[PDB]
């Protein structure tokens, strides 16, 4: 199961 | 920089003349990720061959799997043909059945 | 014994060309079980493991939506990086992310862990407390400070230690006939004379999973670096891998050479003579 929402670099 | 692609040309199973097996090349520890793998018969491009999904290891270098189902003969001889960025000229590495 | 669950993202800019592609692989273990490729037709998350194939539509339907938005994500990150380092636009860039957990032996999260590499080279990692961020660089330290800011490190710790492990040992379940099993090598020696005065000694592992593997040569019980070759371990194919060792040795004295053969699948290590 993937990681959710990620947030920008 | 760049890292040239370690290549391995191998068959799944020792090689058995007239017996079904698989011809893979392995190219492994390359960057960038561009590359091209074409399996060799006698000089010729092997038609339908497959490839692993694009994966890296720890130190980030990527690797793929190339592979086709064949029969092998005495008298063929296979290759694997290697073309990156950091090779001058696509670098050809034949199939020797006890590497 | 432990087991990991692992996602491997790559996204390189094509300048000149299209979008810049995006190709996600994840494994349990050495065993990898779903891909998504932002070229191919379909635009979902795909199965690559008999193991995940039972998943329900919406199994499929979350994992799409969520690594589709990392994509997005990456390909953001990949001109927001350029920037970072005053690259030109034509160049060629590349993005990985891996991330996973691994579980002890009694199932139980071990550890977790997340880190990012521009280039081939070290970017931003999360730090083994899954609290806080080591930076590589001062483009990294940009990044760094709008990840404590976005409380970044409590949604993946979060997941790391909670989802992560959830599904990691559901996989193990529903896959005990794959990822609980262990191939012990089937292991052979070749012999080819190099000339009247010296013979090639290769010492062969076949058919063992999982990957991890230790091949040595000693000389009369002593350890023996000098003329050996050690390849790479390599997948057959079928879910099992391949090593080989080798040493060049004087013709006739073959036999103080021994290969000594390491795997979880022996009880004990093989040693091998020619």
């Amino acid at each position: 199961d993937v990681m959710t929402y990620i947030h920008s670099m | 920089i760049q890292r040239t692609p370690k290549i391995q040309v191998y068959s799944r199973h020792p090689a058995e003349n007239g017996k079904s097996n698989f011809l893979n090349c392995y190219v492994s520890g390359f960057h960038p990720s561009d590359i091209e793998v074409d399996l060799l018969k006698n000089g010729e491009r092997i038609e339908k061959v497959e490839h692993s999904d694009l994966s890296f290891s720890k130190d980030w270098s990527f690797y793929l799997l190339y592979y086709t189902e064949f029969t092998p003969t005495e008298k063929d001889e296979y290759a694997c043909r290697v073309n990156h960025v950091t090779l001058s000229q696509p670098k050809i590495v034949k199939w020797d059945r006890d590497m | 014994g432990s087991h990991s669950m692992r996602y491997f993202y790559t996204s390189v800019s094509r300048p000149g060309r299209g979008e810049p592609r995006f190709i996600a692989v994840g494994y349990v273990d050495d065993t990898q079980f779903v891909r998504f490729d932002s070229d191919a037709a379909s635009q979902r998350m795909e199965p690559r493991a008999p193991w995940i194939e039972q998943e329900g539509p919406e199994y499929w339907d979350r994992n799409t939506r969520n690594v589709k938005a990392h994509s997005q994500t990456d390909r953001a990150n990949l001109g927001t990086l350029r920037g970072y380092y005053n690259q030109s636009e034509d160049g060629s860039h590349t993005i990985q992310r891996m991330y996973g957990c691994d579980v002890g032996p009694d199932g139980r999260f071990l550890r977790g862990y997340q880190q990012d590499a521009y280039d081939g080279k070290d970017y931003i990692a999360l730090n083994e407390d899954l609290r806080s961020w080591t930076a590589a660089d001062m483009a990294a330290q940009i990044t760094q400070r709008k990840w404590e800011t976005a409380h970044e490190a409590e949604q993946w710790r979060a997941y790391l230690e909670g989802r992560c492990v959830e599904w990691l040992r559901r996989y193990l379940e529903n896959g005990k006939e794959t990822l609980q099993r262990t191939d012990a090598p089937k292991t052979h020696m070749t012999h080819h004379a190099v000339s009247d005065h010296e013979a090639t000694l290769r010492c062969w592992a076949l058919s063992f999973y999982p990957a991890e593997i230790t091949l040595t040569w000693q000389r009369d019980g002593e350890d023996q670096t000098q003329d050996t070759e050690l390849v790479e371990t390599r997948p057959a194919g079928d879910g099992t891998f391949q090593k080989w060792a080798s040493v060049v040795v004087p013709s006739g004295q073959e036999q103080r050479y021994t290969c000594h053969v390491q795997h979880e699948g022996l009880p004990k290590p093989l040693t091998l003579r020619w």
